[PDB]
């Protein structure tokens, strides 16, 4: 929802989505709703985003609607901040428990140390039930289960309240006699030493006395209770396993890239070589969390967020089926609703006019073919 | 008849209003209020922009135009008993003041503080924002703006000179407001993060600072107060 | 004037009431401002309450206002709750926003956005002051004793939320695991400051060292801001703006 | 000179020195880009360079060689994840508005020390 | 390497995306003589003004 | 008499020098000035660095040592009509130091800025800086502190003390010429670029503040024309 | 690899082995760009006379 936000050329290359899946569309209180899907870090990284040497692996929602049981890059467990390398493609899994009634958009994002968020396709779920269900149980290495909607509220609601009523007690102690004005009056006018006399010093010294000798007994009850304690986990994950995907064996050059301001479409030509031994066929572009296919060549059936979608915004000018060893350049052309209500267009006025997606090429067969492409993108006014 | 009812409205506009406010940003936060480009996002919360915008125009030019053409010429023919009317009027305002700057400093800070921690900004006119920089703050400025002007139109104490303690607590507060540009700098050019504590923030601090001017402030109002019906019974 | 010495007393009442009203607010708007954007970040999340930054960082930032509070509370009325009345007026603008727009806007749980407690340094400094009178005195014992009491204050609080669980593989403290629950889309978790290990960590004592580095740097704080409540107490008129 | 014009009006009408600094050193940060701005739009008029798309300002420092300033050197403007719409100049100007109202504080009081006229019966 | 000829014979042509191709060697300069000079004449004339 | 024609001197000299400076770095900027180990570079540019500090030693000492030695004793039995001449003659000594500095710390300065973003630095001593670090600073050090020991040594007004204002005028502008081993220090350790905002270059920002005592000197040298001449007409 | 235990003044001991810098390094860890080989002991009670 922070998205159509950002500028464009940014949104085009720092990471790309897709293979996405999500398990479910709409879910009850206390159900689990997976994502699943494959990223690949762009090589030509802006330089104004530092490097994901260090990047967490966030959903984008309207706070806790759901809660994050887990999240997987590569196959492992990933709570706390990971490090990525430029040009390599991860897996990710993260799986959402339903606590907030509703309809919410939830992304998966990207949050980079230097860079800030990168923002996934996001996908309508709704939520039904009520609040009062929801339930996140965990078990301690110490042999308890707690819930943790609920878990030490009573005893954080208590500390507060009690030294709250200590620090209450002491002003209202010294507010019970007239406050500002007299005081201020005898204070000015000769020496004082009259507004502050015994018991008032006792009174004080009690006061210090018992704050410190409170906050040790409690300290050591909180100790003899809770005996096995450990410190917040924390700390950068290295080693997050890359997939280890096959060369393409489609090359594509981009031979001028152009869209019209004002348009809706953006148009590049392009110099396929397939290599291989199978005809190949363009089914997909996707640019910045937009799909544009042709739907001659192939469907989505994963259910694609349907404003991102543009099941036939791809046109090729010959999308014949190329046969292995042969080159040929075709004018493609992305055409959607999309390119403008994401704000496609307002690369216009970003400072770096540079565009990157994916192309996705399938044989007769079905199987895919993954390249990438990037290049200037080139305003056309008249 | 001295200290009169006035408190209460002044106490109770302020709770009135924030309440409604935040009512309507709890109906309006998500759904109208999370996409900035969305069409009726225009209609729940540019629309409160430009009209709270208008308004509080409208309303400072005609309060403190106001209070400074009702300025009273004849101080010097003023009774100690009218004197302590004004100075307990005075201190109304100044609780005015305090309860908004409360409202605009605290509550509405912070709370813009979880929105931004909850959702991915996107805008410089998101919500929260909205409702702290352009709502709260200016009617603090205003609440603290008029009180100034009352103390020096009607007190014979603040009169004559410009009390620096008063011109601190209230201007101090106020650069509170110029500062959003370097929040909304800080926000989009440095700082790629949602750190409540980056020094981008810095400025709300220092200037955060200056409200405790509202010391020196108050113990001119004890004086003006203890001027000539400072008793007897004080010190006696 | 005032017609007599009852009418002079309870005017003086009502105005000690009113001018209570005002400080108190107008206190809790400038100290929540200046808190929270020098330690808010720890403040809201429990998994932000670590040993050295959150017990570093919180009581260095906070002793500003206490200090300049005190040093015009006590020197012009003797009334030696400048620190307390400070510490309170942040602890009910936290509580407040807490509750109705950490927990009421949005849904997260109050055991997960909970602030600090601060009252036993407050009461520490206050004490210090009215005894012993000295302001130097103060800026030396009592801010190392606000310094110092801060992690010891908030150990029952946090203690629970410390438990170690064995969570899908990894070991997480509770804290750790509402963080990484509780999604924060704004707040990813390497923007988390707090003990992440050095090799110059030696043994147990990240607390404790974190503890009187938060001492010492709250006596330099405040004896800064003592003088700058000085000057802020200041009474003059200038001729022209 | 329309910045430095605004400062001095601002100053002379309502002689406080407090409200030259506050609006005419906001008014002093806010005009200087739509002052400048019919100078420099002409050398935004985007250009298809080489396969590149460049302003005609882009092409004047690619072609007239500084060898001691290479193209990195320039602190320009080169886009964020946090950039959010149309708003790099205003956010810009807002931020030297409010940055030129504390120098413009802090420099007054300068230029009073400089004022000065004491005299030292010894260096 | 040895240039010859005359500096004036230079021209750097560029041709915008708006279909107008101009010379970078003067491109502007006649506008922005005529910006600053008309700026600084207003300066000038305040200062004068009050001189 | 009073203002005589040494004013036109004063300008005319800087000018004349200056013109023919720029000139002379016109014509060996490139071709002997490039390649700071080349042969000619030394009969050029080595050269010219050691007559001029030569001679800026030389016409120091000479300048600065005539005006102290004819200081004049007997500054009580000044006429206000001769005192009113001397006020002249300081004023001009204040246009002549104007007159440097602007040659010292806008034009040469900046002429470095260029020479120094389109060459490569090849060395400390290049002919930019031999013309303006060694000598349009060291010719606006000399004319400054000759104007301050005249007025010194010829006003009244300026005897009996160190006028602060003047001491600052005189002796900030001067620390920019030790402030350059920070600039060569800092281009050579610090800073591998040309970035003319560097934090190396803040101390000629600093000292070049201390110029703005000039307000203060000329508000002295104010008091000091209107002591017994001031009028009247002026106030009349 | 220790060449001996035992030595006299002026003679030499050499110490060999190999060492793998693991791939999971702690980020509060700076990456070892810079890094020197040294020899833990109490002051020059040994003089390094050669390291590789
Ligand atoms: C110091 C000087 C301060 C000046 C600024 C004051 C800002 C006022 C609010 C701006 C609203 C806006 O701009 O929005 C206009 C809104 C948009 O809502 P709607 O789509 O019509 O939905 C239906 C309206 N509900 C959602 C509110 C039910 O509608 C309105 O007309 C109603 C606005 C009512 C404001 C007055 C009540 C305040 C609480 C009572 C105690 C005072
Ligand atoms: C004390 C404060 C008083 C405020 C007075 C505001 C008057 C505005 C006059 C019209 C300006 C305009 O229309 O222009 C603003 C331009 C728009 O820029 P653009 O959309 O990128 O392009 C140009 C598009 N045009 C050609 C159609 C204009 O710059 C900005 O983005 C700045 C807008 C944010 C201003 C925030 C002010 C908050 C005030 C809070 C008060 C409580
Ligand atoms: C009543 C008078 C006698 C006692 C006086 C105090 C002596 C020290 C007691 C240590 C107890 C303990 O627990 O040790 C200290 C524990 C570690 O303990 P460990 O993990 O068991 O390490 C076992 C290995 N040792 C034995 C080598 C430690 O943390 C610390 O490193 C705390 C370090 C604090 C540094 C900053 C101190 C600044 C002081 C300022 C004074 C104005
Ligand atoms: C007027 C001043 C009053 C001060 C009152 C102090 C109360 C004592 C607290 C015991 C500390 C503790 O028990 O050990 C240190 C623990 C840290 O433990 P951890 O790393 O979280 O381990 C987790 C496992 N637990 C739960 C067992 C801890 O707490 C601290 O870091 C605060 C250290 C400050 C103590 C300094 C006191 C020294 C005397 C002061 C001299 C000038
Ligand atoms: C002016 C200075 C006066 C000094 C007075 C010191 C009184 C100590 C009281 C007992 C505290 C305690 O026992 O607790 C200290 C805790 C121990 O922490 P722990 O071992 O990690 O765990 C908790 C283990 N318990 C539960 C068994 C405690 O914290 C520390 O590590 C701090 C210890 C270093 C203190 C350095 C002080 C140097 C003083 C120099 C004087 C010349
Ligand atoms: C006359 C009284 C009513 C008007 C009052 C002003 C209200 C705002 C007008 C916005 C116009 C516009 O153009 O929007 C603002 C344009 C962007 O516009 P966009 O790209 O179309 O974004 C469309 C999406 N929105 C609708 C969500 C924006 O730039 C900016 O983000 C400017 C940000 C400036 C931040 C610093 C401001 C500091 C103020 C200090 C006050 C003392
Ligand atoms: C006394 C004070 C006088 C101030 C006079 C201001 C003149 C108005 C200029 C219009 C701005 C504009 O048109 O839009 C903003 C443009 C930026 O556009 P860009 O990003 O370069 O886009 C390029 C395409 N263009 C050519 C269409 C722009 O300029 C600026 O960033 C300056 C923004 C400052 C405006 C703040 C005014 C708000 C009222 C002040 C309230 C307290
Ligand atoms: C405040 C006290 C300041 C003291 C420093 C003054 C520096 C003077 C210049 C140093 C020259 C140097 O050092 O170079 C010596 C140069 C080297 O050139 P050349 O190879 O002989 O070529 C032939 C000479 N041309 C290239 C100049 C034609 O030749 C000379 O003899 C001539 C130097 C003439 C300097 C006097 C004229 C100045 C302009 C007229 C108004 C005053
Ligand atoms: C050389 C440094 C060593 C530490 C001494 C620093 C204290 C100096 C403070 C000071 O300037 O004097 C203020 C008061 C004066 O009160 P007196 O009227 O002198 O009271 C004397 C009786 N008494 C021992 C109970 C206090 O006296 C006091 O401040 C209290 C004196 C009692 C010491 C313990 C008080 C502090 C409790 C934490
Ligand atoms: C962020 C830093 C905190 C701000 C605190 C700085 C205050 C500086 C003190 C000050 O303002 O001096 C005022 C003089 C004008 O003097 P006058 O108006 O002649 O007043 C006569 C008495 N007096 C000279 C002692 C003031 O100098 C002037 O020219 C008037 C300027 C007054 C501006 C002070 C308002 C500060 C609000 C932010
Ligand atoms: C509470 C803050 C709200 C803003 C007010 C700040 C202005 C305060 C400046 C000040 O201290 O007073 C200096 C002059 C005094 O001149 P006066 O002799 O009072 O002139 C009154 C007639 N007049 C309305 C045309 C000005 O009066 C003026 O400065 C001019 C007053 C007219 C306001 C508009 C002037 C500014 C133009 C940009
Ligand atoms: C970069 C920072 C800007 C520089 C501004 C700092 C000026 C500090 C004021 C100052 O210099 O004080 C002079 C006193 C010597 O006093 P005296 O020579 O006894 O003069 C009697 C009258 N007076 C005490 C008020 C000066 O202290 C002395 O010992 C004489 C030292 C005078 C040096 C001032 C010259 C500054 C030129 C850079
Ligand atoms: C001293 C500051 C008090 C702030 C209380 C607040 O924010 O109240 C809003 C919150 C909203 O939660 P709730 O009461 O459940 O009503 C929800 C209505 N909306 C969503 C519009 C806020 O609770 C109340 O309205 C209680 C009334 C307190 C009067 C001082
Ligand atoms: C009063 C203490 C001020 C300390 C400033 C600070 O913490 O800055 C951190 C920042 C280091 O940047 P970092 O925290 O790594 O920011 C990460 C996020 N990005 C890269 C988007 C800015 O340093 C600077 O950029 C200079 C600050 C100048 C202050 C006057
Ligand atoms: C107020 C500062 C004036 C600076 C003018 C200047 O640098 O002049 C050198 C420049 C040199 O260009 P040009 O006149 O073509 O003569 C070239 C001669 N060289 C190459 C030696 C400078 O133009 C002139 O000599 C014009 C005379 C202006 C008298 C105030
Ligand atoms: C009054 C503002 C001063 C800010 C200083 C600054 O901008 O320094 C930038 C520089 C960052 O170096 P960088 O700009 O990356 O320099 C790139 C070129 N090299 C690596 C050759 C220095 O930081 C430092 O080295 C410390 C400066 C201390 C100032 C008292
Ligand atoms: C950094 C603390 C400085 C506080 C300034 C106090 C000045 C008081 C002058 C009366
Ligand atoms: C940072 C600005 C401080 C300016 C110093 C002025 C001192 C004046 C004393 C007479
Ligand atoms: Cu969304
Ligand atoms: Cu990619
Ligand atoms: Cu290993």
């Amino acid at each position: 929802h922070g998205e159509k936000s950002q500028a464009a050329f940014m949104r085009m290359r720092t990471i790309h989505w897709y293979d996405l899946s999500w398990s479910k569309e709409k879910v009850k209180i206390n159900e689990t709703v997976e994502i699943k899907g494959k990223f690949h870090v762009f090589e030509g990284w802006p330089e104004t985003v530092d490097e994901p040497d260090v990047a967490f692996l966030n959903v984008g929602m309207p706070g806790p609607v759901f809660i994050r049981k887990e999240s997987y890059i590569g196959g492992q467990l990933v709570p706390r901040s990971v490090r990525l390398e430029i040009g390599k493609t991860y897996d990710f899994r993260v799986v959402l428990k339903a606590r907030r009634p509703g309809d919410w958009h939830v992304h998966t994002m990207m949050n980079v140390q230097g860079g800030g968020p990168i923002i996934g396709p996001g996908k309508w779920i709704t939520v039904e039930g009520s609040m009062s269900e929801f339930r996140n149980p965990v078990t301690t290495l110490t042999g308890q289960t707690v819930d943790l909607e609920n878990y030490n509220e009573g005893n954080t609601y208590f500390w507060h309240a009690f030294w709250f009523a200590i620090g209450v007690a002491w002003i209202g102690y010294w507010s019970r006699r007239p406050i500002f004005i007299p005081r201020l009056l005898m204070v000015d006018a000769g020496r004082a030493d009259e507004l502050v006399s015994a018991t008032d010093r006792k009174v004080a010294m009690g006061f210090l006395a018992a704050t410190i000798l409170i906050v040790v007994m409690a300290m050591s009850s909180a100790n003899s209770k809770y005996p096995i304690t450990i410190p917040l986990q924390a700390g950068t994950m290295r080693g997050m396993k890359p997939l280890e995907l096959p060369a393409p064996t489609v090359s594509v050059k981009v031979e001028d890239a152009t869209y019209r301001v004002p348009g809706r479409a953006m148009r590049m030509k392009l110099t396929i070589t397939n290599h291989g031994n199978s005809p190949i066929r363009l089914g997909e572009f996707y640019t910045a969390s937009v799909r544009f296919l042709d739907s001659d060549v192939y469907k989505d059936t994963t259910g694609y967020p349907e404003d991102l979608l543009a099941e036939d915004g791809l046109s090729v000018s010959d999308n014949s089926p190329l046969a292995p060893g042969e080159t040929r350049t075709v004018d493609v052309t992305a055409s959607d609703a999309a390119w403008e209500v994401y704000r496609l267009s307002d690369i216009i006025y970003d400072p770096d006019s540079r565009f990157a997606g994916l192309l996705f090429f399938f044989d007769a067969t079905g199987n895919r073919q993954v390249v990438q492409i990037d290049a200037p993108l080139i305003p056309s006014f008249m | 008849l001295l200290d009169k009812k006035w408190l209460t409205f002044a106490l109770a506009i302020y709770t009135v209003f924030y309440l409604w406010v935040r009512w309507y940003e709890g109906v309006y936060g998500w759904s109208a209020g999370l996409d900035s480009f969305a069409p009726e996002f225009e209609t729940y919360w540019m629309n409160f922009l430009y009209t709270e915008i208008v308004l509080e125009i409208v309303t400072a030019s005609i309060l403190w135009g106001y209070l400074w053409k009702t300025r009273d010429r004849n101080l010097a023919a003023l009774t100690p008993r009218e004197e302590l009317r004004r100075n307990f009027t005075h201190l109304v305002w100044l609780v005015a003041y305090a309860w908004a700057i409360y409202w605009g400093a605290s509550y509405f800070t912070e709370q813009d503080g979880t929105w931004h921690q909850t959702i991915v900004r996107d805008t410089d006119f998101t919500p929260s924002h909205i409702i702290e920089f352009y709502l709260s703050y200016p009617i603090y400025i205003i609440t603290g703006f008029a009180a100034f002007i009352y103390a020096k139109t009607r007190l014979p104490f603040f009169a004559k000179g410009i009390s620096l303690p008063y011109l601190v607590l209230v201007v101090g507060p106020f650069m509170i407001l110029p500062n959003v540009g370097l929040n909304e700098w800080g926000h989009t050019f440095w700082f790629m993060e949602e750190l409540f504590v980056a020094p981008l923030h810095y400025g709300f601090v220092i200037f955060g600072w200056l409200a405790l001017a509202v010391m020196g402030t108050l113990t001119q109002t004890f004086y003006s107060f203890a001027q000539g019906g400072l008793g007897q019974s004080l010190c006696e | 004037a005032v017609r007599s010495h009852a009418e002079a007393v309870q005017v003086s009442r009502t105005i000690d009431w009113m001018a209570l009203f005002v400080v108190f607010f107008v206190i809790v708007g400038s100290y929540h401002i200046h808190a929270m954007l020098t330690m808010g970040d720890w403040d809201f999340w429990s998994d932000w309450k670590d040993r050295r930054l959150w017990v570093t960082v919180t009581p260095i930032v906070l002793v500003t206002f206490p200090a300049a509070v005190q040093s015009y509370l006590w020197e012009r009325y003797r009334l030696p709750w400048g620190a307390t009345v400070c510490v309170l007026g942040l602890l009910l603008g936290e509580w407040i926003n807490r509750y109705f727009n950490f927990w009421g806007w949005t849904y997260f749980p109050i055991n997960f956005v909970f602030p600090a407690s601060l009252v036993p340094g407050a009461i520490i400094l206050d004490t210090v002051l009215m005894l012993s009178g000295s302001y130097l005195f103060t800026a030396i014992v009592g801010a190392m004793g606000w310094g110092l009491i801060f992690y010891p204050g908030n150990w029952p609080i946090i203690a629970p939320l410390h438990v170690p669980v064995e969570y899908n593989g990894m070991l997480m403290s509770i804290a750790d695991i509402q963080g990484y629950n509780y999604v924060r889309t704004g707040t990813p978790e390497y923007i988390r400051m707090v003990e992440k290990g050095t090799l110059r960590t030696f043994g147990k004592d990240v607390a404790p060292v974190s503890a009187f580095f938060s001492a010492f740097m709250s006596i330099l704080i405040y004896f800064m801001w003592h003088f700058i409540g000085r000057w802020f107490s200041n009474e003059r008129f200038l001729q022209s703006t």
